[PDB]
RNA sequence: UUACAGACUUAAGCAGUGGAGCAUGUUAUUUAAUUCGAUAAUCCACGACUAACCUUACCAUAUUUUGAAUAUUAUAAUAAUUAAAUUAUUAUAUUACAGGCGUUACAUUGUUGUCUUUAGUUCGUGCUGCAAAGUUUUAGAUUAAGUUCAUAAACGAACAAAACUCCAUAUAUAUAAUUUUAAUUAUAUAUAAUUUUAUAUUAUUUAUUAAUAUAAAGAAAGGAAUUAAGACAAAUCAUAAUGAUCCUUAUAAUAUGGGUAAUAGACGUGCUAUAAUAAAAUGAUAAUAAAAUUAUAUAAAAUAUAUUUAAUUAUAUUUAAUUAA
């Protein structure tokens, strides 16, 4: 379509409206335009080429082969810093993609509580506030193979809330010994359990719990007594929220099975007053708590 | 439309480092020792030095010629660390660094720029382009010089355990596949976006004889509606991401020892879920992995740097 | 202008980005051969504010240089950047060539909308030389951007029937030009290439075909109307050209059996 | 109203337009070589458009036979002449004819097309001018000058005395 | 690279070839393994 | 130590090798020197895609000594800079050295030869075992063959693939004012198959199946590249490059000539031949190609001589056209 120049220099700058002219005056109007199905001289969009693109054109000044200026006349006196910066937001950061601007800040328990969240549904506040995790075993362990002895590191911790709840949780990994704790803290997580605590202290009455080579008499306390057991066991007590306790292990005192021994007795091997009192049909009665009451 | 489009395919004649034709074959000939021999001349410009204890080395990439039939311009890709002015301050605005002296030489200098000189060596007008690159992991060649001649006390004892980590992290682990998918939905859209276009501009009517031979369909603003610089150039472009890299040491550093670093991906799922189709460069050298060595000399001898980059 | 950069004289007034323009022009043009002057301090001084430069610094970084800068610094020691994590801010340079292909298509595409338009200023009219008033044809060549030795050869060929000669003159020139004469074309055909320019060459070739004309011309002595054309060179010639010269017989042709338009009523009915 | 786009951006995304030929005097012959088709095509679909608007008649891009050179290697350094590497160079062409046209107009465009000259194609013009038999002003070799130094120098010239 | 310190006075340019080859031959002379002394024609 | 499967391995067919002469490489020996490798597969027309001189690395004789480099310090000749000194260039001289086909591929870079494993590794999550560990059906089916498919407390991801490709082929569009003509072509772009469908038969895991045939549609029938690991401390320091060690009036450099071409035996690889399903002449409106080459050129036609009517073959004379659809 020819356009009048009145319509056209409302648009397009003066130093064009001549070639402009110059174009209706030697193209017909009747010009019935081919596609070159060949050659793709022009870009896939549209494009006046009216003004210089800060990125997509050459950058007015640059040398480069179609540059126009003289060899004494190029405007680029600085070379500290990259001439044509990417353009529109300025960054080519994948769909879904993060910028990683902090590196090292991540937390592992804000880490297993995301993983688990999505895995499980279990609440993050409640993992990354109320549970604390303690490393029982780390060791390192190694499989024999035709390439070479293949090096593991083991990693067993508990987790616990100090109000009841308490996990057991394992991890291996062959790169380093953080991966297999972290590893260790998500299995335990999903291992928590609730075991029952009388007067949210001590254990109702006495254990002797066997657990494959171990051994484990664990004995209910007075209050104010303390933790007086084997040091696997204390740390569980500690996390699972069992402030007194006398106990011994005998024949094996291997760490990683007293620690799965003692989760396994605290559940298996108990009884609270209530369940007792009503299998059997029976009022069980506290002396000691009585004794102060009203 | 892959090999159709400027922004989908690297030209051809971009393998090769001397872009030329001529006639006279001899001149063709004396031309490709030129280049030559001014890129090895380039490569002794690189290392500066300020101070006995204040050396600054450039790690520059090889040279571009590209002869046309007027002019001969040396694009290369160059990476400087500033390590004298690394500073919050503007003091840098009030002195001539040593490498901004170096590459005002090349062009700017009224009375000595290396172009005039090499116009001369050449009998035809040259110009120097030199391109910063930020990081030395955007370019296989420049990535390779810097680790055989700055990284040298990392590995000559063995790869540094931090060295190789460091070596594991440059680059986030980019899931390809969906990336790959991503970039085959924008061209589809886009492609969708002009058949509408031409579909509505048909079907509204924009001499019925003359309505069986042209095909001028109309307006080009109606063909091209929705379809600007601001939104088709940046989604197109191809080899925007760098999906993976492997670098490779050997010599010695009393027996010769070979470590390899792998990391990350080295295929193109862009040419199978797609009509796009790979292309060789050299015929031998897939279009996506860019490959450079670099070797150098230490107390036991000459050590190689094999790193190649799978761009997507 | 282009020269003020060797003026700090007339800096005084500028802006504070366009005097620190102006001062790395002439340290970029001048280089080693630059030498510091109070002016360009004394404007300098003025844009401690644009850049938040001391005004104690400038006069230092402008006497010292990148030592200078070091001092300030404290120290040469700057954390060793090289395998920083990537921040999705730049381009690969396999990219960045594509994108420097765009840029050149852009640059073509702008010159083919604004440019060449201009350029049917210069149009002309052709003014064909008359077929017959001018016979002879002159070809140079010309490699552009190259020196090459075939830069100089210029060929001359006429269609002897055109050269004017009468019928005994004509025989006479087509004997004596021997195997530059193609009888079946009817082209007389010289080249030479002989001197350093395609201008003395194409004299030589003028000169020889006068030479040859006025000898054709004189027959006053000889007409060498008795010796016959001689076509072997001609003929060694077509012996190595594959010749396909057979059309289909005319009198095999059947042009009753060829298909016969048929009848739209479609597209008779759409024409009115 | 849409913004209006004119005849010369619209002719950018469509094919050259070329002028007919009204007498059929060729006047140049351009042809164009590179190792890749790639920019051979475009800067010939640039040279007709730059044809067009000086009024020239052009023809082409005629595709011309594509000639390979081969070189076969054995891979090895020092021996094994067993294991054979080849490769190869494709030169590509085009022919751009020109015609009707006056000799200042052809200038002008091998001017503007060398000016703008794309990396890696080279260019031969062959130009014919027609002109008439009889013109106004028209339009000793190294070793032979040697050879009567030489013959007459003494050590030549002692032979010759008869 | 030997006319590049006068053509541009004000930059150091640094041979690394040349640097390596001259670090080699004070080498050589510290372990006594430098090269003897060339006889002079004169002699 | 068992049982599987694979190839591994023969046969058939065509022409050969092994025999003669010659060509060529190697060995051995000789020689002033017969330069040096490579030298089972994986050397032996190999390095070498051309050894009269050169090439050349060897021998004889004669000759050169900071030598081809960089720098230092002097001396000059020269041009600028600066008020005669400075700086540039050049030459000479000076001393660190330069140079070395000298040694070491079993000290190296790189490259290459040969074979072999290459539906396999690692990671994530899940699950089993107190645990080291395992991840289970399965020693699955099928194919010439990862070939294709199915399946299991496993499920994914990522690389090792394959494919996606490129070539060829068929077709379409564009380009050529169809005398640069081969339009029966050239070369850009695009499409096509990893073929598809129906029916009968035989097997099956019998069903929505394979093997088969039959019918129908189709131009459709062949290739390349495509990477990971390890080994022989396999070849190369003689394509170039590095460390160590050795030579420095000589193990460096130049010239003349010679040698690498020697000859008892032996070996490899070729050529020619030992005649009639095969050799030799002759076949001009000229039976029928493809791929290459021509500015450090390709050389037409013609004439002359061998040489005879002429042709043919060889060379000389002359140097047409073309630097090329
Ligand atoms: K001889
Ligand atoms: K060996
Ligand atoms: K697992
Ligand atoms: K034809
Ligand atoms: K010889
Ligand atoms: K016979
Ligand atoms: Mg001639
Ligand atoms: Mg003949
Ligand atoms: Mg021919
Ligand atoms: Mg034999
Ligand atoms: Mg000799
Ligand atoms: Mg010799
Ligand atoms: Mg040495
Ligand atoms: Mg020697
Ligand atoms: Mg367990
Ligand atoms: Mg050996
Ligand atoms: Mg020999
Ligand atoms: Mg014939
Ligand atoms: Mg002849």
């Amino acid at each position: 379509q020819h356009y009048d120049e009145s319509l056209l220099s409302r648009y397009y700058p003066e130093s064009l409206l001549k070639s402009i002219k110059l174009a209706q005056q030697t193209i017909p109007e009747d010009t019935k335009f081919r596609v070159s199905r060949n050659v793709e001289f022009a870009p896939p969009y549209l494009d006046d080429f009216t003004k210089i693109h800060p990125f997509w054109d050459y950058k007015p000044g640059m040398p480069h082969l179609h540059a126009q200026e003289e060899n004494n006349n190029f405007s680029i006196f600085r070379w500290d810093q990259v001439q044509q910066p990417l353009p529109g937001e300025g960054n080519i950061l994948p769909p879904g993609v993060s910028l990683p601007n902090d590196g090292g800040r991540k937390s592992k328990s804000a880490d297993v509580a995301a993983g688990l969240h999505k895995q499980t549904g279990v609440d993050p506040d409640y993992i990354t506030r109320k549970l604390t995790m303690k490393p029982l075993v780390m060791k390192r362990v190694s499989n024999q193979t035709g390439k070479g002895k293949i090096a593991s590191f083991y990693a067993l911790v508990v987790v616990g809330d100090k109000n009841g709840m308490v996990g057991l949780g394992e991890g291996k990994s062959r790169e380093e010994m953080s991966k297999a704790i972290f590893k260790a803290h998500w299995d335990a997580v999903r291992n928590l359990k609730e075991i029952p605590r009388y007067e949210n202290r001590t254990i109702y009455g006495d254990i002797d719990f066997r657990y494959h080579g171990v051994k484990l008499h664990l004995r209910s306390a007075k209050p104010g007594f303390g933790l007086r057991v084997n040091h696997v066991i204390f740390e569980i007590c500690e996390c699972a929220g069992i402030k007194d306790l006398s106990g011994k292990v005998y024949k094996s005192r291997n760490d990683m099975n007293i620690a799965k021994g003692t989760i396994e007795a605290f559940t298996k091997a108990q009884k609270t007053l209530d369940e007792v009192a009503l299998g059997r049909g029976k009022k069980l009665v506290d002396v000691r708590k009585v004794y102060y009451s009203s | 439309g892959n090999i159709n489009n400027k922004l989908q395919h690297l030209n051809n004649m971009n393998n090769w480092n001397t872009q030329i034709y001529n006639y006279n074959k001899n001149m063709e000939i004396m031309n490709t020792m030129n280049d030559k021999l001014i890129n090895k001349l380039l490569y002794k410009m690189m290392t500066l030095k300020l101070n006995n204890m204040n050396i600054n080395k450039i790690i520059m990439s090889k040279t571009i010629n590209q002869h046309s039939l007027n002019k001969l311009n040396i694009k290369f890709y160059y990476y400087n660390n500033d390590i004298n002015n690394n500073n919050n301050n503007n003091n840098n605005n009030y002195y001539m660094n040593m490498m901004n002296k170096l590459m005002n030489i090349m062009n700017n200098n009224m009375n000595n720029n290396l172009c005039n000189i090499l116009s001369y060596y050449y009998k035809k007008k040259v110009t120097i382009e030199p391109i910063k690159l930020s990081y030395i992991y955007l370019n296989s060649d420049i990535f390779s010089k810097y680790i055989s001649l700055n990284d040298m006390d990392k590995y000559n004892n063995g790869i540094l355990t931090n060295y190789q980590r460091m070596l594991n992290n440059i680059m986030p682990k980019l899931n390809d596949h969906n990336i790959s998918m991503n970039y085959i939905n924008n061209i589809n859209n886009i492609n969708n976006n002009k058949y509408n276009n031409m579909i509505n501009l048909l079907n509204n009517n924009n001499n019925n004889y003359n309505n069986n031979n042209n095909n001028y369909i109309g307006n080009i603003n109606n063909i091209y509606n929705n379809m600007t610089i601001d939104n088709i150039p940046m989604d197109i472009l191809m080899y925007k991401y760098l999906v993976g890299w492997s670098i490779k040491f050997k010599g010695r550093l009393g027996r010769t020892s070979t470590t390899n670093l792998l990391n990350g991906t080295f295929n193109n799922k862009k040419y199978l879920w797609s009509n796009i189709n790979n292309n060789y460069k050299l015929n031998y050298i897939p279009s996506n992995h860019n490959l450079y060595n670099n070797s150098n000399i230490n107390k036991n001898g000459k050590y190689n740097i094999k790193v190649k980059l799978n761009f997507i | 202008s282009a020269d003020l950069y060797m003026h700090p004289e007339k800096w005084k007034g500028l802006p504070p980005q366009r005097i620190l323009e102006l001062y790395w022009e002439r340290m970029a043009r001048l280089g080693s051969e630059y030498k510091p002057n109070k002016d360009e301090l004394n404007a300098l001084l003025t844009t401690s504010e644009y850049s938040n430069v001391p005004v104690n610094d400038i006069k230092k970084l402008y006497h010292r240089g990148e030592q200078g800068a070091i001092d300030i610094k404290g120290g040469n020691v700057n954390r060793d950047n090289s395998l920083r994590p990537f921040m999705f801010d730049e381009l690969p340079s396999q990219a960045q060539e594509l994108v420097a292909q765009h840029r050149e298509q852009r640059f073509y595409n702008r010159l083919a909308a604004y440019e060449l338009p201009l350029l049917a200023q210069y149009r002309q009219e052709y003014k064909r030389p008359s077929p017959e008033s001018h016979p002879v044809t002159y070809r140079y060549t010309s490699y552009v951007g190259e020196e090459h030795p075939n830069s100089r050869k210029v060929v001359l060929s006429v269609k002897t029937k055109e050269l004017g000669l009468e019928e005994k003159s004509l025989h006479k020139f087509r004997i004596l030009a021997r195997s530059r004469y193609d009888h079946t074309t009817d082209i007389f055909k010289m080249s030479s290439d002989k001197f350093e320019h395609a201008s003395q060459n194409a004299r030589y070739l003028h000169d020889i075909l006068q030479r040859l004309l006025a000898e054709s011309k004189d027959l006053t002595e000889d007409d060498f109307s008795d010796v016959p054309l001689d076509t072997r060179h001609t003929i060694a010639k077509s012996l190595r050209k594959k010749k396909r010269d057979y059309e289909f017989p005319e009198h095999w042709k059947r042009p009753e059996d060829a298909p016969k338009k048929k009848f739209d009523i479609v597209d008779q009915l759409l024409s009115t | 109203s849409t913004r209006p786009y004119p005849v010369n951006v619209e002719a950018v995304y469509y094919a050259p337009l070329k002028l007919p030929i009204k007498y059929g005097d060729l006047v140049a012959d351009i042809q164009l070589r590179s190792y890749d088709n790639e920019n051979l095509d475009f800067y010939s679909d640039f040279i007709l458009r730059t044809g067009y608007y000086l009024g020239i008649p052009l023809t082409g891009p005629k595709p011309l036979p594509t000639r390979r050179e081969r070189w076969t290697v054995i891979k090895s350094p020092f021996v094994h002449a067993k294991s054979k590497e080849n490769f190869e160079r494709h030169t590509h062409k085009r022919l751009i004819r020109a015609w009707d046209t006056n000799p200042e107009v052809l200038q002008m465009l091998i001017a503007y097309i060398t000016k703008h000259s794309m990396a890696g194609v080279g260019m031969k013009c062959n130009f014919f001018q027609r002109s008439e038999i009889s013109l106004d002003l028209g339009s000793t070799s190294a070793v032979g000058q040697k050879v009567l130094e030489l013959l007459d120098s003494p050590d030549f010239k002692k032979h010759l005395e008869k | 690279f030997r006319h590049l310190k006068t053509l541009y006075p004000d930059i150091e340019f640094v041979d690394l070839e040349e640097q390596y080859r001259l670090s080699m031959v004070e080498a050589k002379k510290r372990r006594g393994k430098g090269a003897p002394k060339k006889m002079k024609k004169d002699a």
